[PDB]
C-alpha cells in the first residue's frame, strides 16, 4: 500500500431494506414470477441476503415451483426459502 | 502352509472371532438369510507387524482349506508405468472361479498416509489407485467368500473411507 | 467419367501411409521450411512448387510427406482453441446492471 | 559487384556442387536432436521423445565451439548423423528474464537528494563507460550495491533513473517467486540467469523486498524451515564463492536489511549503505518544485506554503497528492488545480501511510 | 472398399479438409491425411467416434455405425440393480432432487423454460463413500430402471500413452 501505487481502497455497502432488493430488481427479469411480488416488501422479510444470496433463494424459489408442478411462483413460495438460505450460513 | 496351528496364538476368544465370519459362508449362509444382512468381509491388523500378527495368514488361513494368494505391496509397485490396482481385478476371477479363496494384504502402512499437504510426487498416484481397491469394497462385486484383511504398524493418518464398519469389522489388537 | 476414374485414382493414391500436419515457426533461405510437428520435434522440410517462403505465415497447419515429409500444400489455418485455460472475455455478460450498489 | 567476374570463376563452380554434397548429407527431415558430449573420436549423442538409439558420428559443418553440451543440433536424415546446429534467440525457457529496451529517465524528481545520489555514480555508473582508473590504482571496484529503507519515495526511484544512465544492457530479475513451498527451486533458476547472460557485459540486476531469506541465529545451518536458509546459500557462490570480472550486478533495496545483511555483502564485494532520509527545507522544495514543472495551478497558491510546517512527506507522498488533487479538478475540466484539493490530498496521505511511534521529548 | 477388407486398424477422427480428402487421427498417435471414400457417410462425423484405417496402406476402410462402441473402456448397461430408494429414508429433506435433478429434465424439458433458472446440471457430492452417499448412487438404478453407466475412473486413464485419450472420448 503506498501513494500512488495503490490509489483507495473502495468499501462497499452493507446489506440493508433497500440492499436486499438489489439483484431482486435485476434477476426477476429473466425468472419467471408474478405481478404480487413486491421487491421491497419481500425483501423485509429477508436477512443477510444482498448479492449472492438472492441469486441462490430465488435458485431455490424454482425449486418450490417443481413440487407445484405450475408455471408461476408466488410469495408463499418465498418464505420457505428465506430460513433454508440461513441455516447453510450460520453453520460454522 | 505347511505348519500346524497357530504358535503364535493362544487366545480362545479372538482368533475364533475370526472363524465366525470366514467358516460361515462355506458351509451354509442361511443365517445371513433371516438377518437381511450382508456377510461381513472385515478384518483389521494393528499392532507390531510379525509377532502374533502377519503369520496369522500361513497358519489360520491354511486349516481352513481355501484358496490362498499372497499379495504383497513391493510387486504391485510396478515402478515403470504402473498397472496397480488393474492387477489386483484379475486376481478376483479366480474367486468367482474357486469360491474358496482368501486374499491376505501383508503390513502395508505405505496406501495409508493421505497427505493432507498433497505435496507429493510418485505418491499421488497412490491415492489415485487405491480407489480403485475401494471399487471392490462398493461396487458391482459381492459374494462373502474373499476376506478383506490388512495390516498397520500404526493408527496414524490411514484412510478412514477404507476404515468403514463395514468394509473392517473385527479389530485383532496385539496385547 | 470424372467419377469412377477418380475411384481408380483412390488406389494409387492411398498407397502411401498417410500425412503430417505440423505448425510452422519459421522459415528459411535455402528454400526449406521449419514445420513443427505436434506428436515428435521439430523438423525442417522442403515446400513444393505451389507454395513459396514469402506466404508461409507462422504457425500454420500444412500437408507433409510421409517418408520424405515434403511440404506438398497449405491445408488449414492457425487452430481456434488459445493456449490452454483462456478466461480473457470482451463486453461480458454483465453490461449495466446486473450486481447493483 | 567487381569481383563477380574474375574471382567469382573459381567460387560459384565448387559453391553449387558442395550444396548438392549438403542433400546428400541433410535431405529434408533435418532431425533436430541434442547434443550431450563432444567425443574427440567424432561421435555425438542422439536426444529425442521417440527414444532413439544411434551410433552417429559427428560430421563436418560444426566445430569444437559450435557443438554445445545439451544444445540443439541437426541430424542426418537416415543415418541421423549430426549436421548443422540450432540458433538460439528470443526468450530461453529459463526464469523471468527481461531483454532490453530503452526507458526514459534522468533527475528531476528526486532533486534534492544529490548529496547521496552521486554516491552511488560513483560505484555503479562511472566504472562502466570508462573501464579504466584500474590499471593505475590497482583497487578492484564494488560490485553491487545495497540500498536500505522505505522503497519509492526517491531512494529505489534512484536506482530507476539509473539504469537509464547507464546507457548499456540492463536486467531485472524478480526475487519474490524463490520463496515457493517447493524445496530446491531456488538456487537452481537463480545460478542460470548469471551464467547464460554472462556474455552481456552490462546486468545490474535489481531485486525488491525480500524479508524471507537469511535465517541463521547462532548456527550457521539449523532445523529451521528448508524453504529459506538454503535458498541464500546460493548468493553465497555468485558474490564469494564464483565471482566474475564485474558484469554481473546485484542490488537489493528492501525495508530492513540489517539481519539479512551479513550472510550475503561480505566485506568489500559491495560496499554501499544508503537509508531513508528525513528531507530539510532544500531537499523538499526541490522534490514538490519539480513535480510542477509541467503541473499547472492556481497562481495565487504558493507551493512552499506547506514546506515549512509537515511531517514525512517523500517523493512517494507528492505523487498521490499530484493525482488525488488533479483526479478532482479533472472532474470539472481544467488543468488548474484548486488550493481546497491541495490540503484534502495531504490529509488522506497523512492519515494513512504515515503513522509515528507517538515516542515524544527524549 | 473391398481392397481395404478385413485388416481394420481403428482410427479417430480430427478434423475435414477437403471433399473426399480429409486428416484422420490414428490410435497410435501419428495423424495420416487419407482420401475419403465418396461411399462413406460424410454427415456421421464427430471428433469422437472412432474410424477404420488399413494395415500397410492405412487408408480409411468404413464409418463405422453406433455399434462402433468399444469394451475397451467397459461401455454397457446395469442389469437389476440390488440398492433399494424407497427403503434408505431421513435424507429425504436433501433427497427431494432424486427425481427433480435426473429424471425430471429428461421427461419435462418445458418446466425450466417456465421458470428462468439454470437446471442442475453440474452435479457434485462430497463425502465419505458407503455410508449413504454412494448407497444413494445406487439406488438410482432403481427409481430410473433404463440404461444406466456407473464407472469409477481411477486407475482407469492409462499410465502411457494413447490409451487413457482411449477413455477420454467414446465414452
Amino acid at each position: 500500500l503506498r501513494p500512488g501505487r495503490i490509489d483507495r481502497k473502495i468499501e462497499f455497502p452493507p446489506p440493508s431494506v433497500a440492499a436486499r432488493a438489489e439483484i431482486l430488481r435485476i434477476h426477476s427479469r429473466k425468472m419467471n414470477l408474478t405481478r404480487g411480488i413486491n421487491l421491497r416488501k419481500v425483501a423485509e422479510k429477508m436477512n443477510g441476503c444482498s448479492g449472492a444470496d438472492v441469486k441462490g433463494v430465488c435458485t431455490e424459489a424454482g425449486m418450490y415451483a417443481l413440487r407445484e408442478r405450475r408455471i408461476h411462483v408466488t410469495q408463499e413460495d418465498f418464505e420457505l426459502a428465506v430460513g433454508k438460505v440461513m441455516n447453510k450460513n450460520q453453520e460454522t | 502352509g505347511e505348519i500346524t496351528f497357530d504358535g503364535i496364538g493362544g487366545l480362545t476368544e479372538q482368533i475364533r472371532e475370526l472363524r465366525e465370519v470366514i467358516e460361515l459362508p462355506l458351509k451354509n449362509p442361511e443365517i445371513f438369510q433371516r438377518v437381511g444382512i450382508k456377510p461381513p468381509k472385515g478384518v483389521l491388523l494393528y499392532g507390531p507387524p510379525g509377532t502374533g500378527k502377519t503369520l496369522l495368514a500361513k497358519a489360520v488361513a491354511a486349516t481352513i482349506g481355501a484358496n490362498f494368494i499372497f499379495s504383497p505391496a513391493s510387486g504391485i509397485v510396478d515402478k515403470y508405468i504402473g498397472e496397480s490396482a488393474r492387477i489386483i481385478r484379475e486376481m478376483f476371477a479366480y474367486a468367482k472361479e474357486h469360491e474358496p479363496c482368501i486374499i491376505f494384504m501383508d503390513e502395508v502402512d505405505a496406501i495409508g498416509g493421505r497427505r493432507f499437504s498433497e505435496g507429493t510426487s510418485a505418491d499421488r498416484e497412490i491415492q489415485r489407485t487405491l480407489m480403485e481397491l475401494l471399487t471392490q469394497m462398493d461396487g458391482f462385486d459381492n459374494l462373502g467368500q474373499t476376506k478383506i484383511i490388512m495390516a498397520t504398524n500404526r493408527p496414524d493418518t490411514l484412510d478412514p473411507a477404507l476404515l468403514r464398519p463395514g468394509r473392517l469389522d473385527r479389530k485383532v489388537e496385539i496385547p | 467419367n470424372d467419377k469412377v476414374r477418380f475411384i481408380k485414382d483412390e488406389l494409387r493414391l492411398l498407397q502411401e501411409p498417410g500425412s503430417y500436419v505440423g505448425e510452422v515457426i519459421k522459415i528459411v533461405s535455402d528454400k526449406k521450411v521449419l514445420v513443427k510437428v505436434q506428436p515428435e520435434g521439430k523438423y525442417i522440410v522442403d515446400v513444393a512448387k505451389d507454395i513459396n517462403v514469402k506466404d508461409l505465415k507462422a504457425s500454420q497447419r500444412v500437408c507433409l510427406r510421409s517418408d520424405s515429409y515434403m511440404l506438398h500444400k497449405v491445408l488449414e489455418n492457425k487452430a481456434d482453441p488459445l493456449v490452454s485455460l483462456m478466461m480473457v472475455e470482451k463486453v461480458p455478460d454483465s453490461t449495466y446492471d446486473m450486481v447493483g450498489g | 559487384f567487381v569481383s563477380n567476374s574474375e574471382i567469382l570463376k573459381p567460387f560459384e563452380k565448387k559453391q553449387e556442387e558442395e550444396k548438392k554434397q549438403l542433400e546428400e548429407i541433410r535431405g529434408n527431415p533435418l532431425s533436430i536432436g541434442t547434443l550431450e558430449e563432444i567425443i574427440d573420436d567424432d561421435h555425438a549423442i542422439v536426444t529425442s521423445p521417440t527414444m532413439p538409439d544411434y551410433y552417429v558420428s559427428i560430421l563436418s559443418f560444426v566445430d569444437k565451439e559450435l557443438l554445445e553440451p545439451g544444445c540443439s543440433v541437426l541430424l542426418h536424415h537416415k543415418t541421423m548423423s549430426i549436421v548443422g546446429v540450432l540458433q538460439d534467440d528470443a526468450d530461453p525457457m529459463v526464469s523471468v528474464m527481461k531483454m532490453d529496451k530503452s526507458p526514459t529517465e534522468s533527475y528531476s524528481d528526486i532533486g534534492g537528494l544529490e548529496s547521496q545520489i552521486q554516491e552511488i555514480k560513483e560505484s555503479v555508473e562511472l566504472p562502466l563507460t570508462h573501464p579504466e582508473l584500474y590499471e593505475e590504482m590497482g583497487i578492484k571496484p564494488p560490485k553491487g550495491v545495497i540500498l536500505y529503507g522505505a522503497p519509492g519515495t526517491g531512494k529505489t526511484l534512484l536506482a530507476k533513473a539509473v539504469a537509464n544512465q547507464t546507457s548499456a544492457t540492463f536486467l531485472r530479475i524478480v526475487g519474490s517467486e524463490l520463496i515457493q513451498k517447493y524445496l530446491g527451486d531456488g538456487p537452481r533458476l537463480c545460478r542460470q540467469i548469471f551464467k547464460v547472460a554472462g556474455e552481456n557485459a552490462p546486468s545490474i540486476v535489481f531485486i525488491d523486498e525480500i524479508d524471507a531469506i537469511g535465517t541463521k541465529r547462532y548456527d550457521s545451518n539449523s532445523g529451521g524451515e528448508r524453504e529459506i536458509q538454503r535458498t541464500m546459500l546460493e548468493l553465497l557462490n555468485q558474490l564469494d564463492g564464483f565471482d566474475d570480472r564485474g558484469d554481473v550486478k546485484v542490488i537489493m533495496a528492501t525495508n530492513k536489511i540489517e539481519t539479512l545483511d551479513p550472510a550475503l555483502i561480505r566485506p568489500g564485494r559491495i560496499d554501499r549503505k544508503i537509508l531513508f532520509e528525513n528531507p530539510d527545507l532544500s531537499t523538499k522544495k526541490k522534490i514538490l518544485g519539480i513535480h510542477t514543472s509541467k503541473m499547472n495551478l492556481s497562481e495565487d497558491v504558493n507551493l512552499e506554503t506547506l514546506v515549512t510546517t509537515k511531517d514525512d512527506l517523500s517523493g512517494a507522498d507528492i505523487q498521490a497528492m499530484c493525482t488525488e488533487a488533479g483526479l478532482l479538478a479533472l472532474r470539472e475540466r481544467r488543468m488548474q488545480v484548486t488550493a481546497e484539493d491541495f490540503k484534502q490530498a495531504k490529509e488522506r496521505v497523512m492519515k494513512n501511510k504515515v503513522e509515528e511511534n507517538l515516542e515524544g521529548l527524549y | 472398399k473391398r481392397i481395404q477388407s478385413v485388416p481394420l486398424v481403428i482410427g479417430q477422427f480430427l478434423e475435414p479438409i477437403d471433399q473426399n480428402t480429409g486428416i484422420v487421427s490414428s490410435t497410435t498417435g501419428m495423424s495420416y491425411v487419407v482420401r475419403i471414400l465418396s461411399t462413406l457417410d460424410r454427415e456421421l462425423l464427430k471428433p469422437s467416434m472412432s474410424v477404420a484405417l488399413h494395415r500397410h496402406s492405412n487408408a480409411l476402410v468404413d464409418i463405422l455405425p453406433p455399434d462402433s462402441d468399444s469394451s475397451i473402456s467397459v461401455m454397457g448397461e446395469n442389469e437389476k440393480p440390488d440398492v433399494t430408494y424407497a427403503d434408505v429414508g431421513g435424507l429425504d429433506m436433501q433427497k427431494q432432487e432424486i427425481r427433480e435433478a435426473v429424471e425430471l429434465p429428461l421427461v419435462q424439458a418445458d418446466l425450466y423454460e417456465q421458470i428462468g433458472i439454470d437446471p442442475p446440471r453440474g452435479v457434485l457430492l462430497y463425502g465419505p463413500p458407503g455410508t449413504g452417499k454412494t448407497m444413494l448412487v445406487k439406488a438410482v438404478a432403481n427409481s430410473t430402471k433404463a440404461a444406466f453407466i456407473r464407472v469409477n475412473g481411477s486407475e482407469f486413464v492409462h499410465k502411457y500413452l494413447g490409451e487413457g485419450p482411449r477413455m477420454v472420448r467414446d465414452v
